[PDB]
DNA sequence: ACGACGGCCAGTGCCAA
DNA sequence: CAGTGGCACTGGCCGTCGTT
């Protein structure tokens, strides 16, 4: 086993030359430092480690040094080099599975301190180790004259450099060992640092191959990329641009602007009693200035020539209030608040924080007299609405049209196991929350991203999508969990039809969508009047639906008390039992409450389920002779929880795909010996509108 | 004695007047605002004749305003044949009006 | 001497699963 | 007591840097 990190002259994307790379070597105990020219006897050292079938150990290698050195290889040396993903670890992997419960920095592209909780050490040096890099960079420049300049610390290899890439691989050597100290992932009669490949992965917890597994596959999807239509959605940032602007035009003729007090420093004083006024506008007292200039002549000093006017403007002593113009903001909800109670409105909910609710709920129900401003209210709501999707696809910091690639793709980033019950995150942009087709300019935001917008590089004809989605997944996994209740009952039930649909019309709700957001937030713990809001009625009808639902599979209540039982022994403060649930691979799943064990318990069966799906199907693919990239057959473009969009070069592998996930997701649930039957629905089309 | 301004009424009883006026951009919130109120009135009477004084509420009247860059209140600008002849911005007293206007006219 | 402006940071809300 | 996430906007606050 060797622990190694590389530095190089940028980020995976445009990254073009290999600066320096540390090896430490357990066999040996000693650590090698690789300088520029050292690049192919780096290589060289890696492919000893996986000839002699060992392991190789990154901090985030997954992502950024495996594919890098893959590409520099190619580019510097002409050579091709594809470490096997069996011979790889990942401490940042490990640690974001042995540590759920905790946020990372996700290698320096967020800031701490607006994190919340705490933050492993070691990894925390890790991921600061370039900020930190650049620093020390910077002050050796300004204590030598010479200027700094963009990124200039990433351009040439020097020691410093060289430094702290030692630095990382000690720090990675000691985080390694902190995880691998866990025994409930790692058996204690082992010394991982001393076995080969293959009894890693058999000795250690299934999570931990599983984990892997994913990151591996996922880091692949990244660079894949999402093809993206940058023209539409340029389209419809000027359509929808116009149709702000005109809605502006409209409000700030209807509410018109107003002067506010700003830039008072002094407190204003009762002239008489001379008492302090906080309440009143903080004020300005001007200390020069008067109705004429200081005399400049003799005689003029005596009163024989009137003094010059003191153009200034102010006069000293003489008091008065800083005021700033301020136009009506729609995007303001204090704006908002201000002009609707001028208005009449008298607001009934408030914030925890004193400041009146301003959501599409209250806006629907605000009643005023005058009948231009009541139409007003429409003009906001589309107007909040207009810049949401205005930020999402074209001026917020994450907009996709700011993260479209060169290749026409948008790489967005994926965090494996960034959420506390092993879902994964999405982020940069987070394509894990593109509006639906549903929504207003959901479809022509979901056909954006499409493989149709991929041209073949051999034939230049469109790529096919392949969506497949895991069907009432959190529904099957409650099923599962209380059989040992009702002796799969409910498993048996579920798929007499769809789910969704039979509660719809059960509960007698619209659309289906409203069925799957009831009975989630149902079956989660949502209170009588969140069960109202949900369903467009109040706290009464909430609780008819809790009943009847509750009543219909009592099983719910006997898993959640089970539950209950396991993990607390009293109790807001809890005295905990034990404060994790385990797993489907066998992992702790952190509870953060009692009330949201049930959750965590779901989310986490439906979590697993799906990456071992992904995992599975993939592989199950490569093993029907598909090969995964853009130039091969098949291209994973999303996961987006247990939905996965896939590019294919054809119709046949399209259909091919979908077959094969179903597949996939039937062995997943004989894997863990599920007590309800999973399956997938899987769709054909041109982009994300058609297939989901 | 005082002129209460709109600002529908603004163009016509100001701009158009003829004579000085001299206007006082306030608001209920300012506390020099309120301060100098009572030394208008006094100075409404003394100038008549030669001295219209009036008065313009930033709230109830938001669209003359901007139109002079007032950045802070009391602002009192004195008019003569629609154009601004002075300005001052602050709770004057008694006496600096009275320099100020003295001087002005 | 003063004020525009870019990070930081809470508040608030809504997007998706 | 829906839970699990990301992220856009406003507005308060403050140290940097160009303007009066
Ligand atoms: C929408 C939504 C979803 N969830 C969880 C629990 C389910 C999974 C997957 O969602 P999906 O819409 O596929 O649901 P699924 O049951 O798979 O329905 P399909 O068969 O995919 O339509 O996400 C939730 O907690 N709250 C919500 O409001
Ligand atoms: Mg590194
Ligand atoms: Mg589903
Ligand atoms: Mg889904
Ligand atoms: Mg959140």
């Amino acid at each position: 086993m060797i622990v190694s990190d590389i530095e190089a002259n940028a980020l995976l994307e445009s990254v073009t030359k290999f600066h320096c790379g540390v090896i430490y070597d357990y066999s040996t105990a000693e650590y090698v430092s690789y300088r520029p020219s050292d690049f192919g006897a780096y290589l060289d050292a890696l492919e000893a480690e996986v000839a002699r079938g060992g392991l190789i150990v990154f901090h985030n290698g997954h992502k950024y040094d495996v594919p890098a050195l893959t590409k520099l290889a190619k580019l510097q040396l002409n050579r091709e080099f594809h470490l096997p993903r069996e011979n790889c670890i990942d401490t940042l992997v490990l640690s974001r599975l042995i540590h759920s419960n905790l946020k990372d920095t996700d290698m320096g592209l967020l800031r701490s301190g607006k994190l919340p909780g705490a933050l492993e050490a070691w990894g925390y040096r890790l991921g600061e180790m370039k900020g930190e890099y650049k620093d020390d960079f910077k002050r050796m420049l300004e204590e030598q004259g010479e200027e700094y300049v963009d990124g200039m610390e990433w351009w040439n290899f020097n020691e410093e450099m060289m430094d702290y890439n030692v630095q990382d691989v000690v720090v990675t050597k000691a985080l390694l060992e902190k995880l691998l100290s866990d025994k409930h992932y790692f058996p204690p009669e082992i010394d991982f640092t001393d076995v080969g490949y293959t009894t890693f992965w058999s000795e250690s917890l299934e999570a931990v191959d599983i984990e892997h597994r994913a990151a591996w596959l996922l880091a692949k999807q990244e660079r894949n990329g999402f093809p993206f239509d940058t023209k539409a959605i340029e389209e419809l940032y000027v359509e929808l641009a116009a149709r702000r602007s005109e809605l502006l035009r409209k409000l700030t003729e209807t509410f018109g602007s107003w002067y506010q007090p700003k830039g008072g420093t002094e407190m204003f004083c009762h002239p008489r009693t001379g008492k302090p006024l906080p309440k009143y506008p903080r004020i300005k007292t001007p200390k020069v200035g008067g109705i004429f200039k200081k005399p400049k002549n003799k005689a003029q000093r005596e009163g024989r020539e009137p003094c010059e006017l003191d153009t200034r403007e102010y006069v000293a002593g003489a008091p008065y209030t800083p005021v700033e113009h301020v136009v009506f903001n729609p995007s303001s909800r204090d704006h908002i608040q201000k002009k609707l109670q001028e208005a009449g409105w008298v607001p009934t909910k408030y914030t925890d924080k004193g400041a009146p609710v301003v959501d599409d709920e209250v806006l629907e129900g605000v009643r005023v007299d005058d009948p231009e401003k009541q139409a007003a209210i429409d003009l906001i709501k589309e107007y909040l609405m207009i810049q949401k999707r205005i930020g999402q696809s074209a001026e917020g910091d994450k907009a996709w049209l700011r993260y479209v690639a060169e290749d026409g793709k948008i790489h967005g980033s994926v965090n494996p196991n960034g959420a506390v019950t092993g879902r994964a995150t999405h982020a940069f942009p987070n394509l894990a929350q593109i509006p639906g087709v549903r929504s207003p300019y959901g479809e022509q935001c979901r056909a954006a991203f499409g493989a149709e917008h991929h041209l073949d590089g051999i034939t230049g004809k469109p790529w096919v999508q392949a969506g497949i989605d895991a069907s009432g997944l959190e529904l099957r996994c409650l099923a599962h969990f209380m059989a040992r209740f009702d002796n799969g009952e409910y498993a048996h039930e579920i798929l007499n039809g769809d789910i969704h649909t039979k509660n719809q019309i059960a509960a007698e709700l619209p659309t289906r969508d409203n069925a799957k957001t009831f009975i989630y937030g149902f079956l989660y713990g949502a209170g009588d009047e969140k069960i109202g809001q949900i369903v467009g009625a109040g706290k009464e009808r909430g609780k008819e639906l809790k009943k009847k639902f509750l009543e219909n599979t009592p099983a719910i209540a006997a898993l959640r008390e089970s539950i209950q039982q396991t993990l607390v022994e009293s109790s807001q403060q809890v005295k905990w039992k034990r404060r994790w649930i385990k797993g489907l691979d066998g992992r702790k799943v952190h509870v953060r409450s009692p009330h949201a064990a049930l959750n965590t318990l779901l989310q986490s069966a439906g979590a697993l389920i799906c990456k071992l799906w992904i995992i599975k199907t993939e592989e199950m693919l490569v093993e029907k002779g598909l090969k995964h990239g853009w130039d091969g057959d098949f291209a994973y473009m999303a996961w987006v929880h247990d939905e996965i969009q896939v590019g294919c070069r054809t119709e046949e592998i399209a259909q091919v795909v979908i077959e094969t996930a179903q597949e996939a997701m039937r062995w997943v649930g004989d894997h863990w010996n599920f007590r309800c039957l999973l399956d997938t629905e899987g769709k054909m089309g041109p982009n994300w509108a058609i297939c989901h | 004695k005082i002129i209460h301004l709109t600002d529908d009424s603004f163009d016509t009883d100001v701009l158009k007047a003829d004579g000085a006026i001299l206007v006082d951009f306030w608001a209920e919130w300012c506390g020099p605002c309120k301060m100098i109120a009572p030394i208008l009135d006094e100075i409404a009477d003394e100038y008549q004749g030669k001295l219209t004084v009036a008065k313009l509420n930033i709230d109830q009247n938001p669209g003359t305003a901007p139109k002079y860059g007032i950045r802070g209140i009391p602002t009192l600008l004195l008019f003569k044949n629609g154009e601004v002849a002075a300005t001052k911005v602050g709770a004057l007293s008694k006496g600096q009006l009275k320099e100020f206007l003295d001087a002005n006219l």
